[PDB]
């Protein structure tokens, strides 16, 4: 893990409820080369009671997809592993920064990888935040050209039976 | 995948499927490939969204 600690005494119960993606700072040159066309990201989430639920939606070429993905609890307060479903790898996510009612930064960590993302109850985030998010791209050592932000619209609740990936 | 399930034998009387009479297995040193056209499958990054 890189030099970073959650949200002191993180609510996974407030923290429950759908998250909205605003933008992404991100090492990964897929957002860097092809970075337009990534849809609008909705990320429904409920306490798996340590676990979390985490159903991210999107339109994938207009088709609502579900991708439900336990974030399991890596035994601190806060901070989550998603299994290592594959050799996609553990990705150590943790819950750096938020108020439960408005905005939310998470952290994303992978071997020799690291994301940032900015989650919010509603949109437009306030300025603030966006600015505080910023801020916590230059401390992960990011630049403003990898910062990229998420459309405002077509969010896409509900996928079908199908359209779910259900990787657990 | 199912290339096994062709090998079997046929028991027309009980049309149960029997031991395997062909090699499903056996390359003979041939290297030849099958384009499985269903390859594609779908993955969810959410390092990289």
């Amino acid at each position: 893990i890189s030099t970073i600690q959650p949200k002191a005494n993180f609510d996974a119960q407030q923290f429950a409820g759908t998250w909205l993606l605003v933008a992404v700072g991100s090492a990964c040159r897929f957002l860097q080369e092809q970075g337009h066309r990534a849809e609008a990201t909705t990320l429904h989430v409920a306490p798996q009671g340590t676990a979390m639920a985490v159903s991210t939606f999107r339109k994938l070429d207009g088709i609502c997809w579900q991708v439900r993905q336990l974030y399991g609890d890596t035994g601190v307060l806060g901070r989550f592993l998603l299994q290592a479903r594959d050799a996609r790898g553990a990705v150590h996510v943790v819950v750096a920064e938020t108020d439960y009612q408005s905005f939310a930064v998470l952290y994303l960590e992978r071997a020799g990888q690291l994301s940032v993302k900015l989650y919010a109850r509603s949109l437009p985030v306030s300025d603030s935040v966006l600015s505080g998010f910023e801020q916590r791209v230059q401390e992960a050592h990011l630049t403003e050209d990898q910062i990229f932000y998420f459309p405002k619209y077509g969010f896409c609740e509900a996928a079908d039976q199908f359209h779910v990936l259900d990787e657990v | 995948p199912g290339s096994q399930k062709a090998a079997l034998g046929y028991n027309i009387l009980t049309q149960e499927d029997a031991q395997s009479v062909y090699d499903a297995s056996y390359y003979g040193g041939q290297c030849e490939t099958v384009y499985n056209g269903e390859w594609r499958e779908l993955r969810y990054d959410s390092t990289c969204e």
